[PDB]
């Protein structure tokens, strides 16, 4: 491009993979399933969702009380790196659970082969405006319009999954993921 | 000056940038720019074993600047996705500006006349640049005393 | 004002109301005692005081243990509202209820039509420094000179009330009040 | 400029600050001016539905310059209470300094004797300015070859 | 030093100890053993040690489960002043109770004379990485570079002691300290 | 220019920085020696009873500077430890540059050759800051006029 008879107008474009291969990274599918992957070598992910289909009950699966490592089986090998991934991205979404409502996941007896976290997120459940915060927090993270979208039942699902290439990673998530996460060891 | 190793761009090329424009980086907080240069002199120094980039991701990338662009990007304003960078060369001498993020709206790059604007004043302060270096490099040198002689 | 025969020196004041119309604020009464608004047309609000009277009893009363919003009758009709008011009071206070004194709450069966949340700051009931860190806290977010004052017993008593007009908003205490709440969703 | 709007201020008229005050607002994080000035210009693109202000408040509002403003308040000192702000105007030429916070005390307006010497000063520099933009702006056209050759 | 004719090189030496006098600091024995300080003429401290032993055990001593403040006697003078410095130094470690391993105390009945408080970083015990981001915390709290060396039992165990002037205070450390506790109370 | 008190140093001198040197403090941020400034300040005037240093040490220490710091010492690379810092001072006028930190090394202070090029440029930067000013002097009180009229 030629600005002038002297100048000319030129452009550089990074390559961010070797910054971030083996750190946290995520991606969208479409605007109510992300994906969120430990490393770019990693053969499972954690799918995050936005639903309005009741998966968990408090009558018969388990609440989130300080004991989130449970809800992985003591047989998955990556279970530790699952149960850390789980963390990074309670901590990405600013999640306190001292006032925000209770997580629950699955039963132990679970006949299903997935690590299930559910999050209420319907109206009236939380404080007001929680649910927009989740959203809203979905939507910096990700880079979700599902805040700037149209009182029914809303659930953040967090489930794990074998890793298909289901999106492409990005490294402006993968910064948001990790400035959320300043400090946890990471990096293999 | 500072210049980029092959894998750190996609052209297959060498690109080294001089100190002159780099050294707006200090004083500018908007630039992202910037902010990818350190991310890869962090990278580059740890490369040449415990990762220490959540240490100092803070330091080397601005939060605010990412939730702005963020920000823009959620309400289909054009933002910096910190993928491409544009700048004005002067290729007679080489001299050039910081890169500016070429901002993208609709999962597309910005056209060049969208932010046409942006790179003919640009470039326009380049040239000023290169005509005002001249008179600050001999005033450097040469003392103000010298000049009062010659007056008289 | 005129400062040479060339130049003079002129002021613009700011109006900052359409800014924070919507937005919690605060304002101060006296050094002890506090208001908090959800926003300008709410008919509730939030007193925040310094008392030096027992109002709440660990032997009748509620402790907060990850239930804050139980302390609001359910049939309030801003009752979502009151309790996001007060989880934005407590994220303000920059209060953590892993290792703070636990906050009392009025019992179910209350004959006050009022939520009083307590926090106990006598001294040598927290660890060292607790008050102070409360007291120079109010400082700050309200503007009290409360922790700049001259062992009896001290709490931090946190009401609900209709809203009389009791002070004029500041916009101050508002930027306070939503830095300590970043990402947390307001305004209608 | 940037003209701020009839419903930012209070005093019903029409105020356009110049580039060239404003320019000094990415280099200064001691400006509580610029702070507002960010805060008007997002809430206006704002109102132009959800709101991202506590998204953004961080980048928009210095916390650490408001805690220093609280903190003078706390203990009697003059502080910024972001409410009203002082510049020096060049009435015949229209040039003005970028605006300065009118401090306060015992919830009293400071009088404008008790910071005199902060505003001779400005006007001053405000002057000394105007008698350098006009050495730059010629340097910046003219090349320093075109002044050798006056000189022989 | 003398760069030229017309120009020398000359220095200048900061004494911080009147601005750190009364404030927390800390020092590094050894990349192992680490002394919290709360004031200069403070007659105790604590230490904290990456050790491979185990003092504490489930079995027999204290879950610290919001209730930090019970593993220091009542009859400790310093009492107040020691639950305060152990919350210093869980906040410079940015610990998070909610999803970090639960900490031991010791047991009420015990009869050694120590406090001691065990946090267990044995790989696996924890989240993948958490051991690790304990200790590269650990060394950018003191300067420690036990992260940067060579799957046993591990733990983190805070005690406390007597002040034997272990070390010499170091106010770049203070600094640290101080900036992960911002807000709370310090200096007499 | 702002002087430091007896206490603060431990060379038992009064030790005087002019404003010249100290007017870059604003516009850096890795200048461990500016955040030292701020904090004896803030120490000093809360000297001349509650202590509010914890409210204000974000305000006063850049927790990123001092995060690239303790960073730098355990990767064993040369770091500021905040204690001693070096200027160039012209002894004829008493002109002197921003005092910069003396890094350090295996517990022990870099030598002075290890960092020559540090100083040498600095030194040189002075010299021509020197004959810098100068020119802006006489340019802030002369306006562009007279001098066309000399010209003619
Ligand atoms: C994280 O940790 C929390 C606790 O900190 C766990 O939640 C507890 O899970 C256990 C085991 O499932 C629950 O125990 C079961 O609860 C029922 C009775 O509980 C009464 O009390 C609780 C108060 O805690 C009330 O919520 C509840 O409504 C009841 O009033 C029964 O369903 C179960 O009874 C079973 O055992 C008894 C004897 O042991 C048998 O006689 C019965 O037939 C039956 O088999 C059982 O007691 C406990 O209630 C849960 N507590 C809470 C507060 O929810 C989470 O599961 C854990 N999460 C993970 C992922 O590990
Ligand atoms: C997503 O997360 C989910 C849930 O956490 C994971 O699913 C778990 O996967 C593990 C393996 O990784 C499963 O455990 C395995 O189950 C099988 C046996 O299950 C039966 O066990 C007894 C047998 O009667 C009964 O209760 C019942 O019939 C069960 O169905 C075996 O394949 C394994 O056992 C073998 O290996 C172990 C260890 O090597 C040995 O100790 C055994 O002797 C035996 O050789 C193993 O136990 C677990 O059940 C699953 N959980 C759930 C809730 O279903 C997913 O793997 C994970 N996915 C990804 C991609 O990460
Ligand atoms: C938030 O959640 C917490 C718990 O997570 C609630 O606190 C509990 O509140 C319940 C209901 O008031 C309390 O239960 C009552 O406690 C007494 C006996 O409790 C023993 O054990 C607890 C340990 O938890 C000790 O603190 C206590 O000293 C006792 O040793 C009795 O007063 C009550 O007995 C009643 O019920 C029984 C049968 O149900 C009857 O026989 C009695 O006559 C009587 O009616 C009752 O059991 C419980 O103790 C509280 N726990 C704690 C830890 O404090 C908060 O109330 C809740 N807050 C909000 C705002 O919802
Ligand atoms: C500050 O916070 C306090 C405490 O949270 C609030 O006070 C509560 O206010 C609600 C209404 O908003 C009160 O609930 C109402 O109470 C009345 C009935 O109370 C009696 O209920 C039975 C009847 O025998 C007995 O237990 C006893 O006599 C009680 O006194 C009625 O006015 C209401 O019932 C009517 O409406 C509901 C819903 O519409 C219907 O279901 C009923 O059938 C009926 O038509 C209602 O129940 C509540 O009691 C108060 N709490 C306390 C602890 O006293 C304040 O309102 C709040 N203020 C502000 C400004 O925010
Ligand atoms: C902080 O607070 C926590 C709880 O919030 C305390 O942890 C509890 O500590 C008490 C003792 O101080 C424990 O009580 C003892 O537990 C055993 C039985 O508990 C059953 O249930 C718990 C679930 O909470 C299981 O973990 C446990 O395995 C058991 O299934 C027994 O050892 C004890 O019995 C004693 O009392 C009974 C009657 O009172 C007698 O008959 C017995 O002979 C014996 O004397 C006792 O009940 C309690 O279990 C602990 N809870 C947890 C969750 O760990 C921390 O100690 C406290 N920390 C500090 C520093 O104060
Ligand atoms: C590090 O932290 C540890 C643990 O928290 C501290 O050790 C505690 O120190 C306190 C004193 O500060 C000890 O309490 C004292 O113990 C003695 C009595 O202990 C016996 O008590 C009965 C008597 O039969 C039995 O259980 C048993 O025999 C015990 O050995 C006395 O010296 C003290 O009592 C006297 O003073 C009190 C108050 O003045 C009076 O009420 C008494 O009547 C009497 O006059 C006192 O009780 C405590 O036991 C220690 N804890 C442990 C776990 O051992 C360290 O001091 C602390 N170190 C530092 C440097 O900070
Ligand atoms: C997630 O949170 C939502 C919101 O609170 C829960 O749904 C709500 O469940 C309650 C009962 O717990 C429903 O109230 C009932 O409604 C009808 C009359 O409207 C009737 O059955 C009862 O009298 C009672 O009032 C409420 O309607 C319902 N809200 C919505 C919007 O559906 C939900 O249970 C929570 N789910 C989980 C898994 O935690
Ligand atoms: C709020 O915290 C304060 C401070 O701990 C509590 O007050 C204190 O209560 C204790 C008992 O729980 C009092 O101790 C008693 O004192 C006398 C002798 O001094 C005697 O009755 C007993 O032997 C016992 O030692 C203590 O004095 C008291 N402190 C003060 C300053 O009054 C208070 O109970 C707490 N309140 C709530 C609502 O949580
Ligand atoms: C601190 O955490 C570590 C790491 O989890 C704990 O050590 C581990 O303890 C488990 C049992 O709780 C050991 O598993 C056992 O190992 C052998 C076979 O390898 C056998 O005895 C049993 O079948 C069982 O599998 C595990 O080996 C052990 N890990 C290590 C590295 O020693 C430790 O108990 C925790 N300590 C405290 C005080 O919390
Ligand atoms: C920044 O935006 C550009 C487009 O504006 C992205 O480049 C596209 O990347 C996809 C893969 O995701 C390719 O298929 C397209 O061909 C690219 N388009 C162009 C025009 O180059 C780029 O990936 C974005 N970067 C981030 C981090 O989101
Ligand atoms: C900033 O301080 C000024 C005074 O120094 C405040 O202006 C006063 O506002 C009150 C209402 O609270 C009016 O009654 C007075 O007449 C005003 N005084 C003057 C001299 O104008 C101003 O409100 C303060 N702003 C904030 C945000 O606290
Ligand atoms: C900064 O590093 C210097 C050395 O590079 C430290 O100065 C030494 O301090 C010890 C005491 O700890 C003295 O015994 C030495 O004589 C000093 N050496 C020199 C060369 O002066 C200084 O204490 C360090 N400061 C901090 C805060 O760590
Ligand atoms: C953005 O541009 C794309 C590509 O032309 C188009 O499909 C889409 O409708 C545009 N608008 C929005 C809001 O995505
Ligand atoms: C972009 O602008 C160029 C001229 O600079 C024009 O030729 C081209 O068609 C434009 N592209 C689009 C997609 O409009
Ligand atoms: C502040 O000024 C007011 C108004 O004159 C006066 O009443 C008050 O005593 C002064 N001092 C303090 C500390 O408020
Ligand atoms: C650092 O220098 C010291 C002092 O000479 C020496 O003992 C040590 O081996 C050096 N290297 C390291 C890695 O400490
Ligand atoms: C440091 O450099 C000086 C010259 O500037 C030299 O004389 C001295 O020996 C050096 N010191 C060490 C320890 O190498
Ligand atoms: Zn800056």
């Amino acid at each position: 491009f030629r600005i002038g008879r002297s100048t000319e107008l030129q452009n550089i474009t990074f390559d961010m993979l070797k910054v971030f291969e083996d750190h946290p990274t995520s991606c969208m599918v479409n605007h109510s399933t992300y994906y969120v992957h430990e490393n770019k070598n990693a053969t499972w992910c954690l799918e995050v969702s936005v639903t309005d289909v009741t998966l968990l009950m408090a009558e018969h699966d388990r609440q989130v009380l300080n004991n989130l490592s449970n809800c992985v089986h003591p047989a998955v090998e990556h279970r530790s790196r699952m149960v850390g991934l789980l963390e990074w991205i309670f901590r990405a979404l600013k999640y306190d659970f001292n006032m925000d409502p209770t997580p629950l996941c699955q039963k132990q007896t679970s006949t299903v082969n997935e690590t299930r976290v559910q999050i209420n997120i319907t109206e009236g459940f939380g404080s007001h405006g929680f649910e927009d915060t989740i959203l809203q927090r979905l939507g910096v993270l990700f880079g979700s319009r599902i805040a700037f979208s149209n009182g029914k039942k809303r659930f953040l699902l967090i489930r794990n999954s074998t890793w298909k290439n289901q999106c492409e990673m990005n490294h402006v998530n993968s910064m948001h993921l990790m400035l959320a996460n300043a400090g946890r060891s990471s990096g293999s | 000056g500072y210049c980029l190793e092959r894998w750190m761009l996609v052209t297959s090329d060498l690109k080294c940038f001089g100190n002159t424009a780099l050294a707006k980086c200090n004083l500018d907080h908007d630039s992202e720019f910037c902010d990818m240069l350190k991310l890869f002199e962090f990278n580059k120094k740890a490369i040449e074993k415990v990762n220490l980039l959540t240490h100092s991701i803070n330091a080397l990338i601005s939060d605010n600047l990412l939730m702005k662009n963020r920000l823009k990007e959620l309400l289909n304003t054009p933002y910096c996705n910190y993928t491409k960078f544009w700048y004005v060369n002067h290729t007679a001498s080489g001299e050039h500006s910081l890169p500016r993020c070429w901002l993208v709206r609709n999962n597309s790059y910005l056209n060049e006349s969208e932010f046409r604007n942006d790179w003919i004043i640009e470039s326009d302060h380049l040239l000023s640049e290169m005509l005002n270096k001249e008179y600050i490099d001999r005033q450097g040198k040469t003392p103000l005393t010298l000049v009062d002689i010659c007056f008289w």
